[PDB]
RNA sequence: GCUAAACCUAGCCCCAAACCCCCACCUUACUACCACAACUUAGCCAAACCAUUUACAUAAAGUAUAGGCGAUAGAAAUUGAUGG
RNA sequence: UCAUAUAGAAGAACUAAUGUUAGUAUAAGUAACAUGAAAACAUUCUCCUCCGCAUAAGCCUGCGUCAGAUCUGACAAUUAACAG
């Protein structure tokens, strides 16, 4: 089995470089990107990464 | 409300098509074939994962070694960043030292 | 009072952001190429 | 359904064309030819004296 | 601050508004003091024929036979242009049969095109 | 003369006028250059008339009477253009064997892209042209990287169009 | 099935063959046919 | 009772294979038409500061070796290689 | 694989991160905004302005007609002697 499931982490999704708004001034929650897992359209914090192999071999006698 | 109202269409699975009727055939090609071949040599899939397993860091390292020089520029840069991050994480973060 | 920092001028706009000013330096050609890659249909001002 | 013909190992000697560019550096030379001779006999076509 | 709309002669200050043409050809040149000299040669003199007595009209009747698309190819043109003269003269050194080796001494050069449709 | 910009007055406001068949390419190929000239100008007058009529209808808020004549004359004029250009191209191949009438050359823009550059007939030689020597018909090194990314961005677009085109062949074979 | 109008050429003319193949362009032949005479020779230009 | 609530596919992700593609436009780009030139990655980051230092097939081997002999770095000889 | 059960898997469970996106509330029908007078819709009257007309710069059809509405579509236009 090779699981061909990939989900774009927080650093593989398009854009997302700049700090949306300064930390202190406004009254909104602190954020350092518009692509955190928190945000809509962001990346999965813990998702299927890359094609995954599940190979293993039992003793031939078994 | 987050629950559908009508019933979904029925997903009909044919338990006796060719792919299922012949699953596993030749998974003992070694023991029953004078060891000419090995089971791993039937794993169809990526060049860098046929018959090998590991965590994400090892998988990415292996991908870089075997097809790193064939990858598109942006994919390869993403891969290098991913290796850098995973190195930092697996080697410095965690409950257990 | 602020907010009116843009006093429009076609000569200035075409001189300091135009096609020829980009193409008159390696950095500008890089800018044009970035905007060709990203798909833009407004490469130069 | 008749199961597909079994997976058999690549018969005979494996001579890769040398003009191609993907054929790796180690599949052309004296060592690979020596291995093919040792593993398949005179049918491999290697002249013994090269060994 | 508008960069999507086309850029045409109606846009800039006086200088720009004047310099930028509108797809229109030129026919002359500016002399001293913004004076314009026109040249009778750079003005396309139309060449209209005499249409009197002509037996063809904008359309063709629906009672016409069909045929096959046979685009004219260099071989087809050569076949009935010069070949029969060759064959007639083959029964008893190429310019005599219409060949034109060089195209400097003719008014309508074929390559490059020095004339107009 | 100017009266010729409108159809025969008998046929004003008729909402139906019968016209023949647009000239076909093969029909023109039997005509001499002179007759093709005269045909060209007859079609010119007709197209001017129909354009006037169409614009007037679009001004009066009415539907044009039989707007098929317009496309018929447009197609016939395109056909005559094709026939004349074919005669010209044949004679060009015979007389100088060149393919394109207007000279040109394959060059590289400043962006690395391979372009076909059409030549602009000038009067002084190319080395003395202060404007044409400001153009860069070559590509410095900094573009090579951008030449790669582009080549990749248009391979992805290819792959997605292929892979998808096969998924839609599985679904079409699963109903 | 159909009868032609005033702007529809008869079959006798739409199918007549008056094209004798010739080694001159449309321009070269029509100039001679309509008797317009030109003698000044075209100058030389520098394509590039 | 309103507001709504519901739906499928348009497409996409990861693989495999195969090496991929008329006119105008560097002047104020999309303007028919006149006398110079291109050719060592620093540092965020670890050492709980920081200053030398700090990573970018399988096996041999995390061995030899390097290192405020700290953090860490690290070979070779030889071995053999259409799908979800 | 039975064809809800036995297994194998995994982006596998939200009363709370001034979380993010969308919906609707509360403060609230609250704060704030606007149209000189009469009429016979032609007109007359009262009052006000450092304002108005043009070029330049800027903008690019942004109260012209018609037809649909309470803005949408179609049609029309700005004619070089002034300026470049
Ligand atoms: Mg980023
Ligand atoms: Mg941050
Ligand atoms: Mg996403
Ligand atoms: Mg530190
Ligand atoms: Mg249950
Ligand atoms: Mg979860
Ligand atoms: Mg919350
Ligand atoms: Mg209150
Ligand atoms: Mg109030
Ligand atoms: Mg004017
Ligand atoms: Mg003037």
């Amino acid at each position: 089995r090779i699981s061909y499931a990939k989900t774009k982490t927080r650093a593989e999704v398009r854009g997302g470089g700049r700090k949306p708004w300064p930390q202190k001034g406004t009254g909104r929650a602190r954020h350092g990107s518009i692509r955190s897992p928190l945000w809509r359209g962001g990346g999965v914090a813990h998702g299927p990464r890359g094609p995954t192999s599940y190979y293993y071999m039992l003793p031939m006698k078994v | 409300i987050g629950i559908r109202l009508t019933l979904p269409p029925p997903k009909v699975v044919d338990r006796w098509n060719e792919k299922r009727a012949m699953f596993g055939v030749y998974d003992n090609i070694g023991i029953l074939g004078n060891f000419e071949k090995h089971p791993k040599e039937l794993i169809r899939g990526p060049i860098w994962l046929r018959g090998w397993k590991g965590n994400e860091l090892q998988r990415c390292i292996r991908k870089r070694k075997m097809v790193g020089s064939r990858m598109f520029a942006d994919d390869l840069h993403n891969l290098n960043k991913r290796i850098r991050y995973l190195y930092k994480h697996f080697n410095r973060h965690g409950k257990f030292r | 009072a602020r907010g009116n920092e843009y006093q429009p001028s076609n000569i200035k706009r075409k001189n300091k952001h135009g096609w020829v000013r980009r193409l008159s330096t390696p950095a500008g050609v890089q800018v044009i190429l970035r905007r060709m890659l990203k798909g833009r249909k407004s490469l130069s001002h | 359904y008749r199961a597909r013909p079994p997976p058999r190992r690549r018969p005979g000697p494996r001579w890769p064309d040398p003009e191609d560019l993907l054929t790796p550096r180690w599949q052309l030379g004296p060592r690979y030819a020596a291995k093919q001779f040792a593993r398949y006999g005179a049918a491999s076509g290697v002249v013994p004296g090269s060994l | 601050a508008d960069r999507m709309s086309k850029w045409t002669s109606k846009r800039g200050p006086r200088s720009f508004r004047g310099r930028k043409g509108r797809g229109a050809k030129g026919i002359g040149f500016l002399t001293s003091g913004w004076r314009f000299v026109q040249i009778k040669e750079m003005v396309p003199e139309f060449v209209v024929p005499d249409l009197t007595g002509f037996k063809l009209k904008p359309y063709v009747s629906y009672l016409a036979p069909e045929s096959e698309e046979t685009p004219l190819t260099a071989a087809q043109l050569f076949s009935e242009a010069v070949a029969p003269a060759i064959e007639k003269d083959f029964k008893d050194n190429l310019e005599k049969y219409g060949f034109e080796p060089t195209q400097e001494g003719k008014l309508f050069q074929l390559y490059p095109r020095n004339f107009l449709r | 003369g100017l009266e010729e910009f409108f159809d025969d007055p008998k046929n004003w406001g008729q909402e139906k006028v019968k016209s023949g068949a647009a000239w076909t390419c093969q029909q023109l190929r039997n005509k001499s250059n002179e007759d093709l000239h005269k045909l060209w100008y007859v079609l010119l007058k007709e197209r001017n008339m129909l354009l006037t009529l169409e614009q007037e209808a679009k001004r009066q808020r009415l539907p044009m009477p039989s707007p098929e004549r317009l496309d018929k004359v447009v197609d016939s004029m395109d056909a005559l253009d094709k026939v004349v250009q074919e005669r010209e191209d044949a004679l060009r191949l015979l007389q100088t064997g060149q393919e394109r009438a207007r000279p040109g050359a394959w060059r590289r823009d400043i962006f690395g892209r391979i372009i076909w550059h059409k030549f602009k007939q000038w009067v002084i030689p190319w080395h003395l042209n202060k404007r044409y020597n400001r153009k860069r018909f070559f590509a410095l090194p900094y573009v090579d990287h951008f030449l790669r990314l582009e080549r990749e961005k248009r391979a992805r677009i290819k792959a997605r169009k292929e892979n998808l085109e096969r998924k839609k062949a599985k679904i079409l074979l699963k109903k | 099935t159909w009868i032609d109008g005033p702007k529809d050429t008869s079959v006798e003319d739409a199918l007549e063959r008056t094209y004798v193949p010739c080694l001159k362009t449309l321009q070269e032949e029509v100039m001679e046919a309509m008797g317009i005479k030109e003698t000044r020779k075209y100058k030389k230009v520098y394509w590039y």
